[PDB]
RNA sequence: GUGAAAUUCUUGGACCGGCGCAAGACGGACCAGAGCGAAAGCAUUUGCCAAGAAUGUUUUCAUUAAUCAAGAACGAAAGUCGG
RNA sequence: CAGGUGGGGAGUUUGACUGGGGCGGUACACCUGUCAAACGGUAACGCAGGUGUCCUAAGGCGAGCUCAGGGAGGACAGAAA
RNA sequence: UUGAGCUUGACUCUAGUCUGGCACGGUGAAGAGACAUGAGAACUCUGAUCGUUUUUUCACUGACCCGGUGAGGCGGGGGGG
RNA sequence: CGGCGGGUGUUGACGCGAUGUGAUUUCUGCCCAGUGCUCUGAAUGUCAAAGUGAAGAAAUUCAAUGAAGCGCGGGUAAACGGCGGGAGUAACUAUGACUCUCUUAAGGUAGCCAAAUGCCUCGUCAUCUAAUUAGUGACGCGCAUGAAGGAUGAACGAGAUU
RNA sequence: AAGCCAGAGGAAACUCUGGUGGAGGUCCGUAGCGGUCCUGACGUGCAAAUCGGUCGUCCGACCUGGGUAUAGGGGCGAAAG
RNA sequence: GUCUCCGUAGUGUAGGGUAUCACGUUCGCCUAACACGCGAAAGGUCCUCGGUUCGAAACCGGGCGGAAACACCA
């Protein structure tokens, strides 16, 4: 991928991870 | 089958304004020879808080031009005026904050505080706190002045209408959140019986068009025509549009 | 169905006495019908006409507006409204490696005409100059702008619009501006680039008729 | 309007031309391997307000300096909040 | 005075039968066969169905023919011309 | 074939509202026509005068309406500057 | 009931009046076909009384004209409200990223869930118990979740539950 | 809670510590006001709605006397017809 | 249970006088080849049976299925 889009994908995944952890 | 709230407000019985501690009608001085041809000087003797309104009122004392007496007025305080200040009212008054002079004599960009709707009544426009009108344009022929009101509308008035120079005091009163039902109660207790407002959907069908149902829903379009009978025109009255106001 | 040009009748457009060619040309308007007056239709028209076809042997890059105030008989009669340089002349004057100074001033004549004047000047390189560019420093530019703003007001405030127009016909104002500025930085292409009417005084018909006739 | 079209606007006068009015943006050409600023950045006129480099100096103080963990100010655009 | 709008308000109505009522159905006006007990009559929300039409002829008269089906034959022709 | 509370796309109305007409309800012009004496040519078609006819536009004030005031200097003119 | 009567109003858009949602945080997706509301009358179709013209002896009849409204045309969903099917398809099976069509005004987005909303149902898995139609966590083709209300989040509650 | 004093640390920006102060539709809890649960008592009662214990709130949208105003398809309603 | 609707190429669908559209399938082009594209072709007891009609996929009854909607007050 383009590095910028890998960065964007990582940011989306990190928001999802934060939401999952906050749910606990 | 029951008269609704809002219909009951016109009879006035419980819904008359609470005017017990109000300090008087806030008005310019009546136009006379001094206003019409020169100026008359008064002194701001006090600035007071009128219950029910957010604008301070200015108690100004003038000299009676025809008999030995002192005339006290209750101007609406333009912001920046202070006690012990001289304010001048008439055609030959100068542009200063608090002076009263006809709009036709004012330049093409000045802004004004207590504007007259008709040439000779006292102030009627831009009276609420923080508000002002703007003198846009003149034409010496037909003696007309075009002004911009706080609502953004444009109005043509006579050039002989008087107004106070400046913005009315009381600042950005609506900026502070009320934060409390108690503060709202104390706010409206000084104004009138209107505050604790029950939603119509929470009522029964007998006292509201929107009342009733097993779920709290309106059940009919909330926009209502202009010529609807009283007891029916509740909701968005003659609305040209609904929604979110995206763009203007 | 019938062509509307059957109901059009022609009028002759007349320039003031400042120009020795009085015939601007011809215009047309629909004949009077009902409340619609051909006089009202003809009034308020602007005729962007060059200077070479208004004055006998003047330059061609200068245009005059010549708005119509009053029509009598078959003659529309015009009066000064503004002037402008032409697009090609203005674009040819702008060149690289030189500084142009632009000034504007609002000034009232003796007879109540308010004018906005726009003047341009361009830095001139000397004949023996080896350096490519001819740039004036900012203080020199400010002094030149101030000079050419204060020697446009004294040619307008102290005289009538008639002898303002007849002296901006040869651009005497630009010539004296250029002569004055030589002690600060030399200038070569100095013109009153534009003038526009801002306000007019009440349209005295006697004044219009003395502008046209005598 | 496009490669071509179409969505769209049009005998209700659209586009075009003329004269006005209003609003909010934007400061062309001049504009450069030019300037200034710690960088980010900075271009309509005029005025006010402090600031600054370089230069000039047979002025003054006399080592008061250089770089700098921690800490501090500013920091395009996008984004967020209130008007 | 006229037209529009007008549950804001007024007055009123919101069929019947029915193995309770409602939903369903129409057994609510008719016609055929049966029920039906060899005169006639005879019931269920009994059974099997049909009707709110169609026809200047599909009405009227006269004349002349014979229908469905099958068998046997006949160029194309065949299960059917 | 008794009601009442409430709703509405039931039936029949109704307060209020929107709109047209008539009356209060006038005075001048300017348009465009139908106006009415008329005039050009039963001999074949055009310019006018005052009233009237509509419809529009503009203006006036005197009916009518609003605001201010203890109805306190309004309009025109003459001084004097 | 009525008077140019009265309330808001001793008021003037930072104000009155009418609604919906309901602190904060974070979001508030698509649909103007329907029903409403509203804007524009443009040649405009329909359109009462009065008024105009004609026929008649008159009653009367006919015709022309064309107010609002309705039609015609735009806007609007933090207006009422609404937000789909049927097949095939990946080198074990299984699902279906993907592909076809039918159709809508748009086909339910972000989220959330057997939830106070899930029939089937005591759903399936995990945890809690010796044993749980209960509780919690998770899953989701969800009979019939869902965005001015969705999802959260401290503090609080004579609220419901383990 | 803000405001204030002192000490200490900092180059500054400011920070830390101890006091002071006394805010709040703040907490516990009298009187008052209310009325959760026992589904207690009583239920031909003390009472045509009361009593006991337990409870909610208790500086505020607080409690309350008197004087006024609003009247029946009307009033008034922080909304339960 | 009651009421209503549907059954058409392999697929999703249109429709009383010789069954349409699109995809799919076949063949030939183009390409080194596949796909795309281009030119042609094939394909359907119109669910089953009976009836009306000169003639039924249609119209009308019966049956096979499939799909919706009701299935309430005690
Ligand atoms: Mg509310
Ligand atoms: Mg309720
Ligand atoms: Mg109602
Ligand atoms: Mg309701
Ligand atoms: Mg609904
Ligand atoms: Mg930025
Ligand atoms: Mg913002
Ligand atoms: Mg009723
Ligand atoms: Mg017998
Ligand atoms: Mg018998
Ligand atoms: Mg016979
Ligand atoms: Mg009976
Ligand atoms: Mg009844
Ligand atoms: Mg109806
Ligand atoms: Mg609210
Ligand atoms: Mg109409
Ligand atoms: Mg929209
Ligand atoms: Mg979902
Ligand atoms: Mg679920
Ligand atoms: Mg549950
Ligand atoms: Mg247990
Ligand atoms: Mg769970
Ligand atoms: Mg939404
Ligand atoms: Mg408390
Ligand atoms: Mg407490
Ligand atoms: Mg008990
Ligand atoms: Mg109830």
């Amino acid at each position: 991928m383009r590095a910028k889009w890998r960065k964007k994908r990582m940011r989306r995944l990190k928001r999802k991870r934060r939401k999952m952890r906050q749910r606990s | 089958g029951r008269v609704i709230r809002g219909q009951r407000k016109g009879a006035g019985s419980v819904f008359r304004a609470h005017v017990k501690h109000r300090k008087g009608a806030a008005r310019l001085r009546a136009v006379d020879f001094a206003e019409r041809h020169g100026y008359i000087k008064g002194i701001v003797k006090d600035i007071i808080h009128d219950p029910g309104r957010g604008a301070p009122l200015a108690k100004v004392v003038f000299r009676d031009p025809y008999r030995f007496k002192k005339r006290t007025e209750l101007f609406i305080a333009a912001e920046g005026i202070h006690t012990g200040q001289f304010v001048y009212c008439g055609k030959k008054a100068q542009l200063n904050i608090g002076n009263v002079l006809p709009v036709g004599t004012m330049p093409e960009g000045t802004i004004v505080c207590c504007l007259e709707e008709k040439p000779g009544d006292r102030g009627k426009l831009a009276r609420a706190s923080g508000n002002y009108a703007t003198v846009i344009s003149h034409n010496p022929e037909t003696k007309k002045t075009r002004v911009k009101l706080p609502s953004g509308s444009k109005k043509v008035i006579s050039s002989a209408n008087r107004a106070v120079v400046g913005v009315v005091a009381g600042g950005g009163r609506i900026d502070k959140p009320i934060l409390k039902a108690g503060r709202a109660y104390h706010k409206y207790k000084a104004k009138r019986n209107c505050w604790p407002r029950v939603r119509g959907v929470a009522m029964n069908p007998v006292e509201h068009p929107f009342g009733g149902g097993n779920h709290q829903h309106i059940g009919k379009p909330s926009t209502i025509r202009r010529d609807a009978p009283a007891g029916r025109k509740v909701g968005l009255i003659a609305a040209r549009r609904t929604g979110r106001l995206r763009g203007t | 169905v019938v062509d509307p040009f059957s109901k059009k009748d022609w009028y002759d457009v007349k320039a003031p006495a400042m120009f020795n060619i009085r015939n601007i040309g011809k215009t047309l308007v629909t004949r009077t019908q009902g409340t619609k007056i051909a006089s009202d239709g003809l009034k308020g028209r602007v005729f962007e006409v060059s200077l070479a076809d208004l004055q006998n042997d003047e330059v061609a890059f200068r245009k005059f507006k010549l708005i119509t105030e009053d029509v009598q008989g078959k003659n529309c009669l015009t009066n000064f409204h503004g002037m402008d340089l032409t697009r090609d002349k203005m674009c040819s004057m702008v060149k690289k490696w030189q500084t142009m100074i632009e000034a504007h001033v609002d000034v009232k004549t003796t007879d109540g005409y308010l004018l906005r004047l726009f003047c341009v000047g361009f830095t001139k390189k000397r004949n023996n100059q080896i350096r490519k560019t001819s740039y004036a420093q900012h203080q020199q530019v400010r002094q030149i702008r101030k000079k050419m703003m204060e020697i446009m007001t004294r040619e307008v405030q102290t005289n009538d619009l008639k002898e303002v127009v007849n002296k901006l016909i040869p651009d005497s104002i630009g010539k004296d501006i250029e002569k004055a500025c030589q002690s600060i930085y030399p200038l070569h292409d100095v013109f009153v680039r534009k003038v526009k009417m801002l306000k007019k005084p009440k349209f005295e018909l006697g004044k219009l008729m003395e502008l046209h006739g005598e």
